[PDB]
C-alpha cells in the first residue's frame, strides 16, 4: 500500500551523504554538542520547571501543616489549661 | 594476460576491491525506494560467508 515506492510526491530535492566509516562518531562533540543541549535545556527549563516547583511548595506545606495537626498535641492539653 | 586469468583469480581481485568496500551512488531520480546508504553497506557483504 503505502510503500516506498509509492508516497508523496517531490521534485529535484537533491541531498548529500558520506558512508559510515568515512567519518567519526563524534564530530566536534564540545564545540558544538555540549552548547546545544545547553540551549535546549534552556528553551525546556521555564517551560517545565515552576509547576513542579509549585508541586513542591505544596508538598512541603501538607507535610508540615500535618505536622502542626499532629505533632502539635501539646497545644491541645494546653488549651486544656 | 587474459589466458592467465583463472576463477580463483578472479574470486582474489574481486574479494580485493568490491567485498566489503564502500560504495559511491548516483542516483538521478525519481527515487524513493532506493534503499538508504547503510541498506546498501551492509548489501556489500554476506553473512554468511
Ligand atoms: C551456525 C549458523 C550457520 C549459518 C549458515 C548460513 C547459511 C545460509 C543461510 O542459512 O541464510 C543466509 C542468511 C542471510 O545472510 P546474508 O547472506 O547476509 O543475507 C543474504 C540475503 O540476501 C538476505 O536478504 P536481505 O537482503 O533481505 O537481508 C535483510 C536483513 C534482514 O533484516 C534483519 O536483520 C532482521 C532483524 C531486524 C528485525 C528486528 C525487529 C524489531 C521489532 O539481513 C538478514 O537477512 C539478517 C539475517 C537474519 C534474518 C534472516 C531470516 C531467518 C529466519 O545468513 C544468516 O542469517 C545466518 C548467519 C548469521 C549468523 C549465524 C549464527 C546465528 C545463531
Ligand atoms: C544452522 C544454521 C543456523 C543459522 C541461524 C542464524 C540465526 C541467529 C540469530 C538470528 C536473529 C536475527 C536478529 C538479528 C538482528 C539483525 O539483523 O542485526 C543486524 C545484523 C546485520 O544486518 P544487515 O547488515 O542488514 O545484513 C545485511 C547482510 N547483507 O544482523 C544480525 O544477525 C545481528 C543481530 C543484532 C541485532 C539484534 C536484534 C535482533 C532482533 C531481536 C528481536 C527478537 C524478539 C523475539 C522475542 C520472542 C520471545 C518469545
Amino acid at each position: 500500500g503505502r510503500e516506498f515506492g509509492n508516497l508523496t510526491r517531490m521534485r529535484h530535492v537533491i541531498s548529500y551523504s558520506l558512508s559510515p566509516f568515512e567519518q567519526r562518531a563524534y564530530p566536534h562533540v564540545f564545540t558544538k554538542g555540549i552548547p546545544n543541549v545547553l540551549r535546549r535545556i534552556r528553551e525546556s527549563f521555564f517551560r517545565v520547571v515552576p509547576q513542579f516547583v509549585v508541586f513542591y511548595l505544596i508538598y512541603t506545606w501538607g507535610t508540615e501543616e500535618f505536622e502542626r495537626s499532629k505533632r502539635k498535641n501539646p497545644a491541645a492539653y494546653e488549651n486544656d489549661k | 594476460r587474459i589466458a592467465e586469468v583463472d576463477a580463483s583469480v578472479v574470486r582474489e581481485i574481486c574479494s580485493k576491491y568490491i567485498y566489503d568496500q564502500c560504495p559511491a551512488v548516483a542516483g538521478y531520480g525519481p527515487i524513493e525506494q532506493l534503499p538508504d546508504y547503510n541498506r546498501i553497506r551492509s548489501g556489500m557483504f554476506w553473512l554468511r560467508f
